[PDB]
């Protein structure tokens, strides 16, 4: 199976043209398609085998394929156009395989850094013999952020549920992440920290038994 | 003129089986290769398994490798997927994808897809925790006390601050839902930080499924 | 001719693809022609294996 990647994130002001990769070592001499999901709707090819169009699609979008990099251009972007874009490859050899997706944003805002605030287990919920760390994650545009946790020094991935970025009244966006712990490892450790990284840019914060 | 309608989505227990379906009109079905495509929650779409215009060729996903097994009927021009054995990691939005392409192969036409939600999950009301405020921002101009309203099952639930009467600096978040099914929320207001032991801060949660109604008071500690 | 081009060309011509040859991928240049070998014109065309089923030969132009 070939593994495509492709970035979290995208943004653009509308009328701007929008490229959007999707990389893999020597992905030239593989054919890639492209899907439009948006929210609630079902994907919708835009381009197949690299850069034809299905009937229907407008000439703004258009792939190409060149060495280890995919790229689906849009080009006049519209608001419209906002969505979730996944790459994709099927040689009849292997089996199929799509990309991480890649969520495009077309810019009314001037891009936020998130807010973040982390709670420790409360006394109250230690006494059930529980322990949940809560990192709150708010205030930030585009609505597309990656949670991650770490022990003492090291990262945590089991025990962790994080929720989609959900628009506010403010037109920016939320997020919550919980990390559930038992009582034994939360004072096992020195340090909790939840790690939010946003446009290719970080807020950590930290707490300590 | 082309349409696919998938069916069978629902709840289910971990352990227990499915079985969806995908009814197909507006083409030639018994010469088209047929695909499922899932989709957990907020994350990305994954291949699941492919069968071809008879039947002959038939692959899966290794994720569902052995538990789950693709079969057509193209007499009724209809496509099934029998799911056993599901796993929590098997919730996701199931989509019928009609295949082309003989060496490099796509999906050019998807349905709008069933929902399959694996859960141990029943009408369950929250546990209600306080979240103090962080004795670092307790000197300043502002701090941020909150609840924590955790496992709970269905949606919704009600948070409100002293009956309705802080509603300034109050952030309620969206749910998230958890691998377990259940639900859970928590709910910040933004407060002085000279109020702090002045004034009480208690959030009012509801939940009417379960006839559960908690007002917690949220102390300093 | 790669193996790339000859893959997607025959996506191009999926529905005319047959047991004759077909037009050459070029106008200008060097291409291909494919059909399917006579022992395989029976077999569905999403069922096609790219090597042990098509024919393939390359054009001049």
């Amino acid at each position: 199976s070939y593994v495509l990647t492709q970035p979290p994130s995208v943004s653009v002001a509308p009328g701007q043209t929008a490229k959007i990769t999707c990389g893999g070592n020597n992905i030239g001499s593989e054919s890639v398609h492209w899907y439009q999901q948006k929210p609630g709707q079902a994907p919708v090819l835009v381009v197949y085998d690299d850069a034809v169009r299905p009937s229907g699609i407008p000439e703004r979008f258009s792939g190409s394929n060149s060495r280890n990099t995919a790229t689906l251009t849009i080009s006049r972007v519209e608001a419209g156009d906002e969505a979730a874009y996944y790459c994709q490859v099927w040689d009849s050899s292997t089996v199929a395989s799509f990309g991480g997706g890649t969520k495009l944003t077309v810019l009314g805002q001037p891009k936020a850094a998130p807010s973040v605030t982390l709670f420790p287990p409360s006394s109250e919920e230690l006494q059930a013999n529980k322990a949940t760390l809560v990192c709150l994650v708010s205030d930030f545009y585009p609505g597309a952020v990656t949670v991650a946790w770490k022990a003492d020094g090291s990262p945590v991935k089991v025990g962790v549920e994080t929720t989609k970025p959900s628009k506010q009244s403010n037109n920016k966006y939320a997020a919550s992440s919980y990390l559930s712990l038992t009582p034994e490892q939360w004072k096992s450790h020195r340090s909790y920290s939840c790690r939010v990284t946003h446009e290719g840019s970080t807020v950590e914060k930290t707490v300590a038994p | 003129e082309v349409q696919l309608v998938e069916s069978g989505g629902g709840l289910v227990k971990p352990g227990g089986s499915l079985r969806l379906s995908c009814a197909a009109s507006g083409f030639s079905f018994s010469e088209y290769r047929m695909n499922w495509v899932r989709q957990a929650p907020g994350k990305g779409l994954e291949w699941v398994s492919f069968i071809s215009s008879s039947g002959t060729y038939i692959d899966y996903a290794d994720s569902v490798k052995g538990r789950f097994t693709i079969s057509r009927d193209n007499v009724n021009n209809s496509l099934y997927l029998q799911m056993n054995n599901l796993r929590a990691g098997d919730t996701a939005v199931y989509y019928c994808a009609r295949g082309m392409g003989i060496a490099v192969r796509r999906f050019d036409y998807w349905g709008q897809g069933t929902l399959v939600s694996v859960s141990s999950a029943s009408t369950k009301g929250p546990s209600v925790f306080p979240l103090a405020p962080s004795s670092k921002s307790t000197s300043g101009g502002t701090a941020a006390l909150g609840c924590l309203v955790k496992d709970y099952f269905p949606e919704p639930v009600t948070v409100s601050w002293n009956s309705g009467a802080l509603t300034s600096g109050v952030h309620t978040f969206p749910a998230v839902l958890q691998s377990s099914g259940l639900y859970s929320l928590s709910s910040v207001v933004t407060v002085p930080s000279s109020s702090l032991g002045t004034q009480t801060y208690i959030c009012n949660v509801n939940h009417k499924p379960s006839n559960t109604k908690v007002d917690k008071k949220v102390e300093p500690k | 001719p790669s193996d790339k081009h000859i893959k997607e060309y025959l996506n191009k011509i999926q529905n005319s693809l047959s047991t004759e040859w077909s037009p050459c991928s070029v106008t200008c240049g060097n291409g291909i022609q494919v059909r399917i070998k006579p022992g395989s014109a029976n077999k569905p065309k999403d069922e096609l294996d790219y090597a042990n089923d098509i024919e393939k030969k390359i054009c001049k132009m």
